[PDB]
C-alpha cells in the first residue's frame, strides 16, 4: 500500500531492485525512498521518463508539463510551455536523448533538451479525424484518417 | 488419505527449492516453528513430590510436557533438555533437565525427588 | 371441489425420498384413556 | 411511472454480473461452493450494482404474462435478463401488493419460503409465523468508510435510500446503538427494501470516499426485533386492535 | 391506449410541445399519419405525431 | 441360471423417463465424457464429504 | 410408446462442457444428480468397455443415453457379431500382429499412464477436427 | 396409510378441475421439520407460478390452516389474529425447537384455539360473541408517513420525526405548494400555546439524546 | 457429421455445391459446443436451445433440397441421411402431416411429458392466444424449455 | 510430524499458504505473530486484522484471569500481560485514518 492520499498517475518497473511511482501532485517515489513531494497546485494524468532514467515528465491534458530530476530531490522541476488550448496526448523522450516529444491533438511539439527550457528542436506546425503516432526516434509519423479509412506517413 | 500414503499430492508448478525458500521466508514470520517450549508426551521417571500442593507423582505417570533446549551444554556436543509438567491438582510448573554426567536427570526448580 | 392427485416421475439420479434424512424424533406417548392396573390384598428374611 | 416511464432495464450485463466467491480458506469446495481449510475474513463485501429503480424500473415478460413475484436480482440492482425476466421489476406497489397479499404469509414478494423460526441474526427472509414490515439497519459505519457524519445526516440518508424504495410508515436513526430502524406500510415493500439495501454503500457520489465505496463492508439490514421502550409498544397494540376490528368487520 | 386485457385506459407515450390555453382539441389519423387539432377560442395549432 | 422375471434392465428404465435422452456418438468422445463425467462425480462426492484435501 | 428422440450429439458435447466449471447455486440439483449417478457409474464403465472399438475398426459410433443433467453417459447398444465372421475378423487382427512383430525391430510399446496426470484428458473438440485417424489393422487382402 | 391434504378454496383456485402432483416424503414442513407428502399444483394450466404445500397435514390439522395459505381453514385470517380474537373473547405458542417442534407436531391435541374454529358450535358461537362486543412547509401536531403522503397527494421527499413530531415537507416546487395552499395539524412555511408547549417538549427529548 | 474412415465413399456427386453452405453450420455449432460461463440457468438453457435450432436447420436445408426443391439426388441425400449431418427420424416427421414446422422430435415425444400432452409449441399461436383473450391475461408462453420454438406449430 | 503443529508447519502446507496469500489474499493472521511496532503496515486492512487478533488475544486473557485458584502467580502475571494486551490494541488505535 502507497503512503499517499494522492492517486498514483504512473508506475514503471524497468528502471532493476526499484520500481518507480508518482503522484498526480508530483510525489515521486522508488519502491524505499520520496525524491520528491506533494505540490498543492498541479495536478497530473501521466508522466513518462527519460531513457537514462533521470529526467521523469509527469504531465496533464491541459498543458501542464514539468520535468523532475531524480538524481537531486533538491532540484526545482522544470515548467515546459505549452498552450493550455491544445491538448497534450502524450509525450515521449526520443533515441537521442535530447528530443522530448510532446504529441497534442492536432499537433506535435517536439522540446531540445541540450538548450534553455523551452526551446523547441524545430517549431510547431500542424499538419479531429486524424489519430497519429510517432516512433521513438521521434522522426516516423503514422497518421490514420477516419474519413478515408488510411494511413499516412510522415 | 491412509496414513500410510506414498505420495503426497503436489501442484503441477511447484519448484522444491523454491517452494523451500519461500517456506523459510516465512517461518521468521511464522508463529510456531519461531518459538521454544515444544510439547512433548513423557512419563516422570523421577517420582517426585509438586512443591506447592505436595501432590505426590508417582513414577512412570504420563505428561503432556514442553521439551526445551538448554543453551549450555553439557560438556561439548551432547544436549541437555528442560521437560516441564504441571502438577494434576495445582498447576504448577514442576520441571528437570537431563544431565547425561550420572545416567539420569536433576530437579528444576519444581519439585523434590523421594 | 373434485381434484386430480397425479405422480411425477423424478429423475432416477435425485435421491427418490427426498424428505427423509434420518431424523430422531421423540414421540408423546398419547395415552387419555386410564389404564386401570387391578390387583388383589417376614420382612427381615427377604 | 415505470410502465410509461419505460419498458427496458438490463442493469449488469451477462458480460460482468458476478465473479462466484471472495477467497477466504486455502482450497475451493466444489460441492458448496465455498472455500475450506480456514476461514479469515469478515466475508461481507460492499454491493458492486444498486437499485436506482426511477432509471431501472420497467415492463417485463413477466408482466405481460402476470407474475406475481419480484425479481431479487432487480433488487439488488444486477438482473441481466432486464425485459426477459420472468420476474418483475419495479419497486413494489399498492396495487402488486393487494393482488399477491393471499400469498404473502408463506413466502416473500420474491416467492421464497418464508420460514417458521427467524433466523438467530434476524438476517434474512422473515418468519411467516411473525408478520413484519420493519427492518433492523447496521453497520452504518462500515456502509459509510468510517466517515465522521452528523446522526442527522445519516437518518436523510436512511430515508432517502429507503423512501425511494417504498412507502414509509416511519424511520428512527439512533446513535446508542449506531443503527436505523425502518418501517413500511406492507411487508412486501419492506422484504424488497432489504433485498436492496443488502451489502448496499450508504454514500454519494459527491461525498470524497465514492471511488473505494467497493473496498468497505455495505449495510447489514437485518429484521427488526421489537422495540421494548413503552409507548412504541403500546402503539403496536393499537394497530394490532385495529387489524383485529377490521378482521371482525371482514368476517361479519 | 384503452388496454383490452386490464379494461381501462393506460397511459402509453408523453410528448412536450414546443411553442394561450388550448381548450378543446380533435385527433386525426390515417394511413398518412396522426394528427392532434389543438384549439383555443380564436385559433388552432395542427401538430404531427411522428415516429 | 438367470432371471425368469426380469426384463427391465437398468437402461430401459432409465429411457421411460424424460430426464435422458438419447444421441450416437463417437466411442472415443464417450469414453472422454465418462471421464470427466466419473472424475467430476469422484470430485463432488468428496467435496461433500468435505475432505477437500 | 413413441420412440426416444435421436438427439443431435452437439447438444450432448454442450451439456458435458458447461458441468466443468459447476460451482454456483444454479446446478445445486445438478450435482445431487452427479452423486446419484455414482451407482450407474460402474454399468456404465461396463458398456463402454463393451464398446470398445475392435482393431480392425478406426473408430466406432456407438448409441448414447445420457441424463439431461450432464451427470451421466451410458453407451446403449450391447455389441453383437456373428460369430464366425467375428473370429475371422480376429485371427486376421492376428496375423497383422505376427507381421508388425517380424518387420519391426523394436516395437514402441506405449507409456503407462498416457497422458499425465496434471494435465486434464483433452475434451473430444481437439480432435475431431484432426485429420483421418490413422489406418486400423486388417491384413493386406487378396 | 396417509390423511389427505387441507387447502383451503381460495387457495387452491376458481376452478372445477385442477390436477395437481403428490410427492412423498418431499419435504419438510416448515413448522417441524419433518417428512410429509409435497402436493403441488398450478391452479390454472397456464397461470404461472406453483402452488406447494409448506407444512405436514398433522400440522396443520393442529392449527386449522390451509396447507398453502397458512390461514385459518374457516375464517382465512393469520393464525396469530385468529388466534388472537378467540383469546380476546389463549394463543398458541409454537415451540422454535429442533426437537421440541417435532415432538408438537406428532401431539395430535388441536394446539390453541384450531378446536373452536374446526366445530360449527363453537366457531360461529365466538364469532356471534365477537358481533356482541364490537355492538416547503414543516408540519406539527402519532400516524404514519405513508398516510400523511396520501393526504398530501390528495390535497394536490416528506421526512417526519414521531420523537420529534417535526415533519419538513419539500415539495422542491413553488407550483406544487401554491396549489397544495389554496386547495386547503400545524402547517407553518420554511389551544395553540398548549400545543407549541407539548411541540417544545417533544423538541428537548429529541435532542436530550 | 460423423468422421470419415473410409467405411463409406468419400461424397456422392452434388455434394461440392451444399458442403459450403452446410459447412457454415458447423462453424457455428464449434461456437455453441463450449463453456459459455452463463452464471445463470436461463442463460445457459439459450445455448442448448441455439444449438438444437442450428441442429433443426441444416436438416430443414438439406430436407428442403431433396423434397421441396428437389435439386439433390436421392443417393447423396442417403448419403448425407447415412452421416450424421441430417436428422433422419426428423425429416420423416416433416415428410408427414401436421408436422411440418417440427422444432424437435423431443416436443412431440408424448411419454417425456408430466402432463400426458405433446409440447405448448405444438398448439398454434391462434389458440392459445384466443385462450388468452377469453381469460383477460395476454399471450403466456413464449418458448419451451426443450428447443427453443416460438410458435413451432404447422399454421 | 505427530502432534499436528508439526503438520500445520510443514512446508507443503507452507507452501499452499503462501500460494494463497499471493492470489485472491487469504492470509491467517492467527498463524503469524503480530509486529511488535506498527507504522510498519502500510495497508489498513492488515492493519485491521492485527487488532482484532489483538483484541481476542485480549478477550482469551480475560476469560482465564478469573479462575477459581485466584491466589496463584499465574493470574497475577496475567494481568500484566493484559494491560500489556490492551496498551497494544490502543496504539493499533492510531490516528493516521
Ligand atoms: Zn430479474
Ligand atoms: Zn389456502
Ligand atoms: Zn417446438
Ligand atoms: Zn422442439
Ligand atoms: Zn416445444
Amino acid at each position: 500500500e502507497v503512503d499517499s492520499a494522492n492517486e498514483i498517475i504512473y508506475m514503471y518497473g524497468h528502471n532493476t531492485e526499484y520500481f518507480i511511482w508518482a503522484d498526480n501532485r508530483g510525489t515521486i517515489g522508488f519502491q524505499q525512498y520520496i525524491v520528491h513531494s506533494a505540490k498543492s497546485d498541479v495536478e497530473y494524468s501521466s508522466g513518462v521518463l527519460h531513457k537514462d532514467s533521470l529526467l521523469l515528465a509527469l504531465y496533464s491534458p491541459d498543458g501542464i508539463l514539468d520535468v523532475y530530476n531524480l538524481s537531486s530531490p533538491d532540484q526545482a522541476s522544470s515548467r515546459f510551455p505549452v498552450d493550455e488550448e491544445a491538448k497534450i496526448k502524450e509525450v515521449k523522450f526520443a533515441d537521442n536523448g535530447y528530443w522530448m516529444v510532446v504529441e497534442c491533438d492536432q499537433t506535435v511539439v517536439c522540446f531540445d533538451l541540450r538548450k534553455d527550457v523551452g526551446t523547441l528542436a524545430y517549431p510547431t506546425y500542424t499538419i479531429g479525424t486524424v489519430t497519429y503516432d510517432i516512433d521513438d526516434s521521434g522522426k516516423n509519423m503514422i497518421a490514420y484518417s477516419n474519413e478515408s479509412n488510411s494511413l499516412t506517413i510522415y | 488419505s491412509e496414513r500410510k500414503a506414498i505420495n503426497k499430492y503436489y501442484p503441477p508448478d511447484y519448484n522444491p527449492l523454491e517452494a523451500e525458500k519461500l517456506s523459510r521466508k516465512m517461518a521468521k514470520k511464522l508463529k510456531t516453528m519461531n518459538k521454544s517450549h515444544a510439547s512433548i508426551r513423557l512419563m516422570t521417571p523421577f517420582s517426585m513430590r509438586c512443591l506447592e500442593c505436595n501432590e505426590y507423582i508417582p513414577k512412570s505417570r504420563k505428561f503432556n510436557g514442553k521439551k526445551e533446549l538448554l543453551k549450555e551444554k553439557y560438556l561439548d556436543s551432547i544436549k541437555i533438555y528442560r521437560l516441564t509438567i504441571s502438577c494434576p491438582r495445582c498447576a504448577n510448573s514442576i520441571a528437570f533437565r537431563t544431565d547425561p554426567g550420572n545416567s539420569d536427570y536433576v530437579m528444576e526448580v519444581g519439585g523434590v525427588r523421594n | 371441489h373434485h381434484i386430480e392427485v397425479v405422480s411425477k416421475q423424478m429423475d432416477p439420479l435425485l435421491p427418490r425420498f427426498v424428505g427423509k434424512k434420518a431424523r430422531k424424533v421423540v414421540a408423546p406417548t398419547e395415552n387419555d384413556e386410564v389404564v386401570p392396573v387391578l390387583h388383589m390384598d417376614d420382612p427381615n428374611e427377604w | 411511472s415505470w410502465r410509461d416511464k419505460s419498458a427496458k432495464v438490463q442493469v449488469k450485463e451477462s458480460e460482468l454480473p458476478s465473479s462466484i466467491p471472495a477467497q477466504t480458506g486455502l482450497t475451493f469446495n466444489i460441492w458448496y461452493n465455498k472455500w475450506s481449510q480456514g476461514f479469515a475474513g469478515n466475508t461481507r463485501f460492499v454491493s458492486p450494482f444498486a437499485l436506482q429503480p426511477q432509471l431501472h424500473s420497467g415492463k417485463t415478460r413477466g408482466d405481460n404474462d402476470g407474475q406475481l413475484f419480484f425479481c431479487l436480482f432487480f433488487a439488488k440492482g444486477m438482473c441481466c435478463l432486464g425485459p426477459k425476466c420472468e420476474y418483475l421489476h419495479h419497486i413494489p406497489d399498492e396495487e402488486d401488493i393487494g393482488k399477491l397479499a393471499l400469498r404473502t404469509e408463506v413466502l416473500d414478494c420474491f416467492g421464497r419460503e418464508k420460514f417458521a423460526d427467524y433466523r438467530e441474526d434476524m438476517g434474512g427472509i422473515g418468519s411467516f409465523r411473525k408478520k413484519n414490515k420493519t427492518l433492523y439497519v447496521g453497520g452504518i459505519d462500515g456502509a459509510l468508510n468510517s466517515k465522521h457524519l452528523k446522526p442527522a445526516q445519516i437518518e436523510s440518508r436512511i430515508r432517502f435510500v429507503f423512501s425511494r424504495l417504498g412507502d414509509i410508515d416511519r424511520i428512527r436513526y439512533v446513535e446508542s446503538k449506531n443503527c436505523g430502524f425502518v418501517k413500511f406500510k406492507y411487508q412486501a415493500n419492506a422484504e424488497f427494501a432489504k433485498e436492496a439495501m443488502s451489502n448496499q454503500t450508504l454514500l454519494l457520489p459527491s461525498d470524497k470516499e465514492w471511488d473505494d465505496r467497493r473496498e468497505g463492508t455495505g449495510l447489514l439490514v437485518k429484521w427488526a426485533n421489537e422495540d421494548p421502550d413503552p409507548a412504541a409498544q403500546k402503539r403496536l397494540q393499537e394497530e394490532l386492535k385495529l387489524e383485529s376490528l377490521n378482521m371482525m368487520v371482514h368476517l361479519i | 391506449k384503452f388496454d383490452k386485457k386490464t379494461k381501462n385506459w393506460t397511459k402509453d407515450e408523453e410528448s412536450a410541445l414546443c411553442l394561450a390555453d388550448f381548450t378543446d382539441m380533435d385527433v386525426v389519423c390515417g394511413d398518412g399519419g396522426i394528427a392532434a387539432i389543438l384549439k383555443t377560442n380564436d385559433s388552432f395549432n395542427i401538430v404531427a405525431l411522428t415516429p | 441360471l438367470p432371471t425368469n422375471h426380469n426384463k427391465t434392465k437398468l437402461l430401459k428404465s432409465l429411457k421411460n423417463t424424460k430426464y435422458f435422452q438419447q444421441t450416437t456418438i463417437d466411442w472415443v468422445e464417450a469414453g472422454l465424457q465418462l471421464c470427466r463425467q466419473g472424475h467430476n462425480m469422484l470430485n463432488l462426492l468428496i467435496h461433500r464429504k468435505g475432505l477437500t484435501y | 410408446y413413441t420412440p426416444k428422440a435421436e438427439m443431435p450429439p452437439e447438444h450432448l458435447r454442450k451439456i458435458i462442457n458447461t458441468h466443468s466449471d459447476m460451482a454456483s447455486k444454479m446446478y445445486n440439483t445438478d450435482k445431487k444428480a452427479f452423486l446419484g449417478a455414482l451407482k450407474y457409474l460402474p454399468h456404465a464403465i461396463l458398456k463402454l468397455l463393451e464398446n470398445m472399438p475392435h482393431p480392425w475398426e478406426q473408430a466406432k459410433e456407438v448409441k448414447v443415453l445420457y441424463h439431461t443433467s450432464g451427470a451421466i453417459t451410458f453407451v446403449n447398444e450391447t455389441p453383437r457379431v456373428i460369430e464366425p465372421v467375428y473370429t475371422a475378423q480376429w485371427s486376421a487382427t492376428w496375423i497383422a500382429m505376427r507381421r508388425e512383430k517380424r518387420d519391426r525391430t523394436h516395437f514402441k510399446r506405449m507409456r503407462f499412464p498416457p497422458f499425465d496426470d496434471d494435465e486434464p484428458p483433452l475434451s473430444y473438440e481437439q480432435h475431431i477436427e484432426n485429420i483421418e485417424p490413422l489406418d486400423p489393422i486388417n491384413l493386406p487382402l487378396d | 396409510n396417509e390423511p389427505p391434504p387441507n387447502i383451503c378454496e381460495q387457495c387452491l383456485g376458481d376452478e372445477a378441475n385442477i390436477r395437481m402432483t403428490k410427492i412423498p416424503q418431499g419435504s419438510e414442513c416448515k413448522i417441524c421439520t419433518l417428512p410429509f407428502t409435497l402436493y403441488h399444483f398450478k391452479t390454472s394450466k397456464r397461470s404461472n407460478n406453483i402452488i406447494k404445500t409448506l407444512i405436514c397435514v398433522r400440522c396443520a390439522t393442529q392449527r386449522n390452516i390451509c396447507q398453502c395459505c397458512m390461514l385459518d381453514s374457516r375464517w382465512h385470517i393469520p393464525i396469530q389474529l385468529r388466534d388472537h380474537l378467540i383469546s380476546l373473547v389463549v394463543m398458541t405458542e409454537e415451540a422454535k425447537n429442533d426437537m421440541m417442534k417435532r415432538f408438537l407436531s406428532l401431539k395430535n391435541v388441536k394446539l390453541g384455539g384450531a378446536q373452536i374454529t374446526s366445530d360449527p358450535s363453537e366457531a360461529d358461537n365466538i364469532v356471534d360473541k365477537l358481533k356482541n362486543i364490537l355492538l416547503s412547509f414543516f408540519l406539527y401536531n402519532s400516524i404514519p408517513e405513508w398516510k400523511i403522503t396520501d393526504t398530501v397527494s390528495q390535497l394536490l421527499s416528506l421526512i417526519v420525526n414521531h420523537k420529534a413530531k417535526c415533519g419538513g415537507l419539500r415539495f422542491q416546487s413553488s407550483e406544487l405548494g401554491e396549489r397544495f395552499v389554496s386547495k386547503i395539524f400545524i402547517i407553518p412555511w420554511s389551544t395553540a400555546e398548549n400545543i407549541k408547549l407539548s411541540l417544545s417538549l417533544n423538541k428537548l427529548i429529541q435532542l436530550e439524546l | 457429421p460423423r468422421i470419415k474412415t473410409r467405411r463409406s465413399k468419400p461424397a456422392p456427386d452434388g455434394f461440392e455445391k451444399i458442403k459450403p453452405t452446410l459447412t457454415d453450420f458447423e462453424i457455428q455449432l464449434r461456437d455453441a459446443q463450449k463453456d459459455k460461463s452463463s452464471k445463470l440457468a436461463a442463460k445457459s438453457n439459450e445455448q442448448l436451445w441455439e444449438i438444437m435450432q442450428l441442429h433443426h436447420q441444416r436438416s430443414r436445408y438439406i430436407y428442403t433440397l431433396y423434397y421441396k426443391r428437389k435439386a439433390i439426388s436421392k443417393d447423396l441425400y442417403d448419403w448425407l441421411i447415412k452421416e450424421k449431418y441430417a436428422d433422419k427420424l426428423l425429416i420423416a416427421k416433416w415428410r408427414k402431416t401436421g408436422y411440418e414446422k417440427l422444432c424437435c422430435l423431443r416436443c412431440i415425444q408424448k411419454n417425456e411429458t408430466n402432463n400426458g400432452s405433446t409440447c405448448i409449441c405444438r398448439v398454434p399461436r391462434a389458440q392459445l392466444e384466443e385462450e388468452a383473450r377469453k381469460k383477460g391475461t395476454q399471450v403466456s408462453f413464449h418458448q419451451c424449455v426443450h428447443c427453443g420454438c416460438r410458435g413451432c406449430a404447422s399454421t | 510430524m505427530s502432534r499436528n503443529v508439526d503438520k500445520a508447519n510443514s512446508v507443503l502446507v507452507r507452501f499452499q499458504e503462501q500460494q494463497a496469500e499471493s492470489a485472491g489474499g487469504y492470509k491467517d493472521y492467527s498463524r503469524y505473530q503480530r509486529p511488535r511496532n506498527v507504522s510498519k503496515v502500510k495497508s489498513i486492512k492488515e492493519a485491521n486484522e492485527w487488532k482484532r487478533q489483538v483484541s481476542k488475544e485480549i478477550k482469551q486473557k480475560s476469560t482465564r484471569i478469573y479462575d477459581p485458584s485466584l491466589n496463584e502467580m499465574q493470574i497475577a502475571e496475567l494481568n500484566d500481560e493484559l494491560n500489556n494486551l490492551f496498551k497494544e490494541w490502543k496504539r493499533w488505535q492510531w490516528h493516521i485514518d
